[PDB]
C-alpha cells in the first residue's frame, strides 16, 4: 500500500502521510495531518497500481 | 567439520561526493521540448 504523498517538485515536499501509517490516538483516530486518495477500481485489481 | 561463526557486519568503504541538487531550481516538466 501507499504510506505518504508527495505534492510538488522542489519547494513543496510535504510528505503528508497516508491514513494507514499515521500517529493514532488511543482510540484509533489519528492526531497529525493525512490524505485520502480515493480510487476507482478497475480490471485485474491492482488497487492502487492499476490504470485509471 | 568446523563451521565458522558468520558474524553480521558488512564494511562498505565507498564515498559519494555531494548532492548539489537542492540549490538548483527544480520544475516538474512534461512531454519533451518545453
Amino acid at each position: 500500500d501507499v504510506e505518504s504523498f508527495q505534492y510538488g517538485d522542489e519547494a513543496g515536499k510535504e510528505t503528508i502521510p497516508s491514513f494507514t501509517k499515521v500517529e493514532k490516538n488511543d482510540k484509533g483516530r489519528p492526531i497529525k495531518n493525512y490524505a485520502f486518495m480515493i480510487v476507482k477500481p478497475s480490471i485485474n485489481g491492482a488497487m492502487n497500481f492499476d490504470v485509471q | 567439520f568446523f563451521t565458522p561463526q558468520v558474524l553480521a557486519l558488512e564494511v562498505d568503504c565507498n564515498i559519494e561526493c555531494a548532492s548539489l541538487l537542492d540549490l538548483y531550481g527544480q520544475i516538474e516538466v512534461s512531454r519533451s521540448t518545453f
